RNA sequence: AAAAUUUAAAUUUUUUUUUUUUU
């Protein structure tokens, strides 16, 4: 089982080995890329690990610490997409600032990295308005002083915000957070544009260089 | 996009009905005062009541009819809203219901009443006819479009000539316009639509089984006037004393024997307007022709 | 206080997406294009004319097919087919009113379902108008020279054609041009298309009847009465064609160009006013704000040139400049697919 | 008549004309349109018939309307140049289409996730001396490969034969079923209308999948 | 130089002007900043929304142009910045043609972007410079130049032209140019001259215009 | 003959100088550079105020920008709870108003008022790109419970620079006149919005007649007839 | 003769051009 197109049936659920005289069984887990599909054939029924996409099959384990073998497949791309990373809860995703409110912060979706950067940016055109928007809260910008807020003293529009991912909501938007202090914002041109770049003097202050002018945003860890 | 008016605000004009006032200064049904001027062009004109402004235009080209009346010339009046005249309005919305409210009159008011004679466009039957075209502008809202519109569109029919035509089979001769003069056209009647504008001083119930008729009736609302207006009413007479449309669609109840009597005080008014457009239209051709001496004379 | 402010850099894919803006003017350091390409690096064209016409075979024209010349585009990244058709309306030295054009419809398949675009809406004519600028075409080419189907001996039928000269006829031409892969601007790769297609049509032969049965028909007033004319109804051939009269001299072809001005800030170690043109990429589109788009026919000719001046000046040199680099690009496609 | 585009005078009118087992055959192509996230190009020709046809996707875009648990799929058909099938006659193939990827996609891996099939009847000869009936198995073999090309968790390699008038969309190497489509034909001729068009999925499948892992 | 102008003539209007050039009247309104659409919104600069009504007819493709060059020129007059998340609708009407609006669309697009240059002077809005436009077009048979022709000399010109130049520093320095519509045939050599009166030419016409706004404008300010 | 200017002028005082920026200049973000941007008459701030002088256009408008310290109109057209939406201008942006900045500052407590009020206010905070804010009670009343709701009366709009000359200037001769006839009460916004009630609508219409015709014809030397003739208008009776 | 007793009301945007109905 190396290369797979969708539909290649690749393994049942369960395998043997023989190690050593005593019986170890395999447990063949379905992962992305995967479905068990029933299979009659001449009468009798079987389950079977199905490709289900494009590239390369890859089988792993891992038993969570904190004669039987559990063994995820996993299916993947190999030698540009994000359908295969979409977001999931607890992410963290690069986005830029759409239009703040006094209840809240609207951003849209742009760039999911990964776990062990590696990323996924979103090959989308939001000019056509095509990309998943999400909000954040502006009680839920830290928790630090998370009564007396003062929204515009950390984010103005079209910047860049380390976020991580609270939950889905609605479909229409997001819930994300930014309540630590290693997230945050990540980059601004000055004014919004209207000027040149800007640089996070702290983690709670930014700066410009050529200016001299700070603005207050809620940084990042640098 | 929408207006935005205290109550308290609307109190105040409510009472201003019930002591017999108006903010405008005119009288209850007293209406405004017109200015018309014409462009140099045929089917040309400014047209201007105080604050509320329009312009139209009438045109002519070669079409040919329809079958269904394939006697007949074409002719059709386009009233697109811009919201330059005011910023509550789309962006040539065919589809609001006060521009239908502005459009289904005119439509009455001209196409359907018939002031203009379209077999007079008949240039050949079947192959070759006039398509007429009346485009109206609005400039700037006070109220009182409809009526406007109604003007504007028959002052420009009185001032609209068509060049000169002749026929051969196929050969159809379109003459130069300055060696052969253009022609006007054929006006059947003349239409004068007029608004009327509605406030009751009460609930429902004492306009309803109040037997007390207490419902006061205005010409030309402003546009401040026009915003917290009851029921809408408008009429449309010629000088031979018939009665062109009427449309009350629905709003504020009222009694019959008012309407009447408030379409009486409409005639005595828009004849007086009438006579004024049709000296004007003389004098600006004298004019015209004053010019014409004054041009021949001077050539 | 001097501070080592150390910044974040990312994979460039990751910043063109953030920054259009930044992530060119990496570019611009090496002096190169976020399309990869240097200042002047322009776009291969590759085309395959009459294709989708049915007069593709000349052999073998085929029968329910109504197209009359055909053209592919595919330049960069974005594939355009033109289609040319034609109707007829019954028809009764160098100034404008000698002057037509046709009906083109553009449609750029950009993934938004809707109603038609703006954008599309601008292009069919603004393609017209430069045509009609062009002078390419005076009406002379579309008058009409039908035949009569002479009901001939056994039933047999024979076209009697005239032939170098009661009504007229006018052909009518129309234009379809699909976008697929919109990268960039459009425009040039919209005028360029229909060149080769316009090349590529043929007239097809028109032929009224011998005399048609559809005659003169007479209708009642409320007494009087009128008279219908005869409705000859023009047929064009199923096989024969001439093809068409082009002021050839006068053929031209599109090029755009921008001019933008530089920060010192935003270099990279392997004032500054850098004139590209073969515009595409959108954080380019986004970002040049002066620019020049030109017609020109490959003689020196210009059908016309279009300024939008809204970021850099404009010196007259850069004009030259793109004047110098109009009759470059323009000639080569002359002569690159010789039709 | 319509003010937002260009039709011409309106007493023009087009111009007219009067009269004075077998191979089909496939040219396959993906990766070719940038906007797009999965591109297939068709080419067919079989007979007195050469057709051409392009199928688009857009993917995942965002739902403006409300929360789903998964996936939704919006499919085009679009009259391209010469041939013009009739509009209602669209829409029932559209109809058709979806049917078939709602037993394919997984919709439950694409929360609040739409999916964009824009299809272009682009070209077709129709040489010959139920006319779209003779173009629906092409169709899901055009989205498929798009499909994979977007890369989309997709089950199988779904495809449809035809055999005369009559369209059976086949999976598990044709061991099941999951559209089917007739129109008028014979009667009880069903044994062989399985046949026929199995053979053309077991032939067709295998050309799709030479088109992506040769790749 | 007989054009000649109107301020302040609407009511319920932000901005309003009438620009009058020798045979053309059009008028221009300028409502803004108010309230922009959902759709509309730009998160950093100004929104703008541009109308014109023909004097015949409705809109159609037409006319969709000439808007959409007058959209590319007045973006860098407005200092966009000043006003985010805004929306300016500026609504433009042809009233006269003066030209054959089958055969040419020149001195329209020259009279509207006069005409909508000074709606926003009466709509006091941050702008960034000066500017003007004028018609310039070529003779076919006489092969001569004039700024400012008739229909009739369009109707013998050869190639008709747009100048769109940005005026500051008393409105004396060519600060950039804005539009250059070239139209008809034309050549590398007609064209360095066929600036070089619009050079001139457009000053002269701002030389003029810079008086008239503030013999509009000063009794409408205070003292 | 006066400092008159355009946008696109050369900006008149030298760089060197520490200037308070009034409005109408615009200072570049991009290049630091500063400029005047807007249409009409500059009034150079004279010499002597701290060695710190201030420029400011004379500009006309009617469409009024929001910005802070500056009493205005406002018509309550929505219960967003905790926190108002309250209009300044037809068409415009709506504004937020909390419902505790209020001189009995209680949170326990929520008040009364309506949709469809008029209120008396002050922009407190307000950011160019932000949802603006405004108080009637503020830190700046000092405990001043000044602004407040209204009742019934009449409101009137009027341009901007008009109002400013209603707000800052005793040379204005309009309140004189007025007073001169009867007595009432006078609320001033500078959205262009006047607010008057008097003891009788009778002579409110003939205070509305004046204020639209004076701020009309827009010469203040004029208003001594002007003004008196529509009582006489109203006194026609 | 004292003593005291009770409540709580809802916030921030998704769509396809106008004929044409019997003197």
């Amino acid at each position: 089982p190396e290369i797979a197109y969708p539909g290649k049936l690749i393994c049942p659920q369960y395998g043997t080995e023989n190690k050593d005289g005593e019986d170890i069984i395999f447990n063949y887990v379905p992962g992305p890329g995967t479905k068990l599909i029933q299979y009659e054939h001449n009468g009798r029924t079987l389950e079977a690990i199905t490709a289900t996409l494009v590239g390369t099959v890859r089988c792993e384990e891992e038993k969570k610490t904190d004669t039987v073998k559990n063994i995820l497949v996993s299916v993947l791309p190999g030698t540009n997409d994000f359908a295969n990373n979409l977001p999931k809860e607890g992410d963290i995703v690069l986005t830029r600032v759409t239009r703040l409110s006094l209840q809240r912060a609207n951003v849209e979706i742009l760039a999911v990295e990964d776990k062990p950067a590696t990323f996924s940016v979103s090959q989308a055109s939001s000019d056509l308005g095509e990309t998943f928007r999400g909000i954040i809260r502006s009680q839920d910008v830290r928790s630090t002083d998370r009564d007396r807020v003062k929204v515009i003293e950390c984010f103005k529009p079209g910047d860049i915000v380390r976020a991580q991912v609270l939950s889905l909501g609605d479909g229409t938007n997001y819930y994300l957070t930014t309540a630590r202090n290693d997230l945050g914002v990540v980059f601004a041109r000055a004014a919004n544009g209207a000027g040149g770049l800007m640089y996070a003097t702290d983690w709670q202050m930014m700066t410009s260089p050529v200016t001299g002018a700070t603005e207050k945003r809620k940084c990042a860890k640098p | 996009k929408d207006i935005e008016i205290s109550a308290s605000e609307s109190k105040f004009i409510l009472e201003a009905l019930r002591q017999n006032y108006r903010l405008d200064g005119r009288s209850f049904d007293q209406f405004r005062d017109v200015e018309i001027t014409f462009g140099k062009e045929f089917g040309d004109v400014s047209v201007k009541m105080g604050n509320t402004k329009v312009h139209c235009r009438i045109s002519c080209q070669i079409a040919q009819p329809y079958e269904d009346r394939p006697f007949e010339g074409l002719f059709v009046i386009s009233t697109e809203i811009s919201p330059m005249a005011g910023s509550q309005f789309e962006n040539g919305n065919i589809t609001g219901e006060d521009e239908v409210l502005c459009s289904r009159i005119i439509e009455k008011s001209v196409r359907r009443s018939g002031a203009l004679d379209v077999e007079g466009l008949c240039i050949v039957a079947g192959s070759k006819c006039w398509a007429v075209r009346a485009d109206v502008h609005f400039l700037d809202c006070d109220g009182g479009f409809i009526d406007a519109s109604c003007i504007a569109v028959m002052a420009g029919l009185m001032h609209f000539k068509k060049p000169d035509i002749t026929v051969h089979g196929e050969q159809i001769i379109v003459h130069p316009v300055n060696e052969r003069e253009p022609v006007p056209l054929g006006i059947l009647h003349i239409p004068i639509c007029v608004t009327f504008s509605f406030f009751n001083p009460q609930d429902t119930e004492e306009n309803i089984k109040g037997e007390t008729n207490s419902e006061i009736s205005i010409i030309d609302a402003t546009l401040k006037e026009e915003l917290l207006r009851d029921g809408v009413l408008t009429v449309t007479l010629n000088k031979n004393r018939e009665v062109v449309q009427v449309s009350k669609a629905g709003g504020l109840p009222m009694d019959a024997l008012t309407l009447m009597k408030c379409c009486h005080e409409a005639y005595s008014i828009i004849e007086k307007i009438t006579d004024q457009i049709l000296q004007l239209l003389k004098e600006d051709s004298e004019k015209r022709n004053k010019y014409a001496a004054m041009l021949t004379s001077e050539n | 206080e001097t501070i080592e402010i150390h910044p974040i850099t990312f994979p460039p894919e990751v910043l063109a997406r953030i920054s259009p803006e930044l992530s060119l003017q990496r570019h611009l350091s090496l002096g190169i294009r976020p399309c990869l390409r240097k200042y002047e690096e322009f776009r291969d064209v590759a085309i395959e004319n009459n294709t989708l016409s049915r007069y593709a075979d000349a052999g073998n024209i085929d029968t329910k097919n109504n197209i009359l010349g055909s053209n592919v585009l595919k330049s960069g990244k974005t594939i355009v087919i033109t289609s040319i058709t034609g109707g007829i309306i019954e028809e009764t030295e160098d100034i404008i009113a000698n002057y037509a054009s046709v009906y083109p419809v553009v449609e750029v398949e950009r993934g938004r379902v809707g109603a038609c675009t703006d954008e599309e809406m601008t292009i069919s004519q603004k393609l017209h108008d430069s045509i009609l600028h062009s002078r390419i075409l005076p009406k002379k080419a579309l008058k009409v020279k039908a035949g009569v189907r002479s009901a001939n001996e056994d039933g047999t039928f024979s076209v009697l054609y005239p032939d170098e000269l009661k009504r007229k006829w006018s052909y009518v031409l129309y234009a379809k041009i699909v976008v697929l892969s919109r990268t960039g601007p459009v425009f040039d790769l919209c005028w360029n298309s229909l060149m080769y297609a316009l090349q590529s049509v043929k007239l097809p032969r028109a032929f009224i009847d011998e005399r048609a049965s559809d005659l003169r028909m007479t209708i009642r007033t409320r007494g009087r009465s009128a008279t219908i004319r005869e409705t000859y109804e023009i047929i064009c051939d199923q096989t024969k064609s001439v093809p068409l009269m082009i002021n050839a001299k006068n053929i031209a072809f599109a090029s755009n160009y921008g001019i933008v001005e530089l920060d010192p800030e935003c270099q990279l170690q392997n004032l500054n006013t850098v004139l590209i043109a073969d515009l595409d990429t959108e954080a380019e589109e986004t970002s040049i704000h002066s620019t020049i788009s030109i017609l020109a026919a490959p003689s020196g000719n210009y059908k016309q040139l279009t300024l939008m001046g809204g970021g850099a000046k404009i010196t007259p040199e850069m004009i030259k400049r793109s004047l110098l680099l109009s009759r470059v690009r323009a000639d080569d496609l002359s002569t690159r697919f010789n039709i | 008549q319509d003010r937002r585009r260009l039709l011409g005078p309106a007493a023009a009118k087009p111009m007219a004309f009067s009269n004075t087992e077998s191979e089909q055959e496939l040219s396959l192509h993906t990766g070719f349109i940038e906007n797009c996230n999965g591109s297939a190009l068709v080419e067919a020709r079989s007979l007195g018939h050469q057709t051409s046809l392009i199928s688009a996707v857009y993917g995942p875009r965002s739902i403006r309307g409300s929360f789903t648990s998964q996936g939704t799929i919006s499919i085009q058909l679009k009259n391209g140049l010469l041939e013009k099938y009739n509009t209602n006659e669209l829409k029932e193939v559209s109809s058709f289409l979806m049917g078939i990827f709602n037993s394919v996609v997984n919709l439950s891996r694409y929360p609040k996730s739409g999916i964009d099939i824009f299809v272009y009847l682009t070209y077709d000869k129709d040489l010959t001396n139920s006319q779209i009936s003779s173009l629906i198995p092409h169709c899901i073999t055009s989205i498929t490969l798009a499909l994979a090309d977007a890369g989309i968790e997709l089950v199988d390699m779904a495809g449809a034969g035809e055999a005369n008038g009559t369209v059976v969309s086949f999976i598990k190497n044709g061991e099941e079923i999951v559209g089917f489509w007739k129109d008028d034909g014979d009667d009880e001729d069903l044994l062989e209308c399985l046949d026929r068009c199995k053979e053309q999925y077991n032939r067709y499948r295998d050309l799709m999948i030479s088109c992506l892992m040769n790749q | 130089m007989s054009v000649q102008a109107e301020i302040g003539i609407l009511d319920h209007v932000d901005g309003s002007s009438e620009f009058v050039s020798q045979d053309t009247k059009v008028i221009c309104s300028v409502t803004g900043p108010i309230e922009p659409k959902a759709r509309q919104e730009l998160p950093t600069q100004l929104a703008l929304e541009i109308i014109v009504r023909p004097a015949k007819g409705v809109a159609t493709t037409r006319e969709k142009v000439l808007e959409d060059k007058l959209r590319a020129v007045l973006t860098p007059l407005i200092t966009r910045h000043c006003y985010p998340r805004q929306l300016c609708q500026i609504t433009c009407q042809i009233l006269e043609s003066g030209e054959d609006e089958a055969e040419f669309s020149l001195r329209e697009l020259s009279c509207c972007i006069n005409a909508a240059f000074l709606a926003l002077v009466d709509a006091g809005i941050a702008l960034n410079s000066m500017c003007a436009s004028i018609p310039i077009a070529i003779i076919k048979d006489t092969s001569d130049i004039i700024v400012d022709p008739t229909a009739e000399q369009l109707k013998i010109s050869l190639s008709v032209h747009t100048l769109a130049l940005e005026f500051v520093n008393g409105g004396k320095v060519v600060k950039n140019v804005l539009l250059l519509d070239s139209n008809g045939d034309f050549n590398e050599d007609q064209l360095f001259s066929l600036l070089e009166l619009g050079e001139q030419k457009c000053q002269e016409l701002v030389t003029n215009i810079r008086r008239i706004i503030q013999d509009n404008i000063s009794p409408r300010l205070v003292v | 003959m006066s400092t008159f200017i355009f946008p696109g002028d050369s900006f008149p005082v030298d760089p060197t100088t520490p200037v308070k920026l009034g409005p109408g200049i615009y200072c570049d973000p991009n290049t630091q550079e500063i400029r005047p941007v807007n249409t009409g008459v500059l009034h150079v701030s004279a010499k002597g105020k701290s060695g710190v002088q201030t420029a400011y256009i004379d500009y006309s408008s009617k469409r009024y920008i929001p910005s802070v310290n500056d009493f205005v109109i406002g018509v309550i057209i929505g219960t967003f709870s905790d926190s108002y939406k309250v209009s300044l201008q037809n068409f415009s942006s709506s504004v937020s108003l909390s419902y505790m900045a209020f001189p009995n500052a209680s949170k326990k407590n929520r008040p009364t008022l309506q949709v469809g009020d008029l209120v008396y206010a002050r922009v407190c905070t307000a950011e160019k790109e932000l949802e603006a804010e405004i108080e009637c009670f503020d830190s700046t009343t000092g405990r001043d419970a000044g602004f407040g709701i209204l009742e019934d009366g009449m409101i009137i709009d009027v341009n901007l620079n008009f109002a400013r000359q209603l707000l800052f200037n005793n040379d204005f001769p309009l309140l004189k006149v007025l007073a001169a006839h009867t007595k009432f009460e006078v609320a001033i916004g500078l959205n262009g919005k006047i607010w008057v009630k008097c003891e009788e609508l009778s002579n409110t219409l003939a205070c509305y007649r004046t204020i639209m015709e004076c701020c009309q014809k827009n010469d203040t030397a004029a208003f001594k007839d002007i003004a008196k003739r529509q009582f006489k208008e109203i006194l026609t009776v």
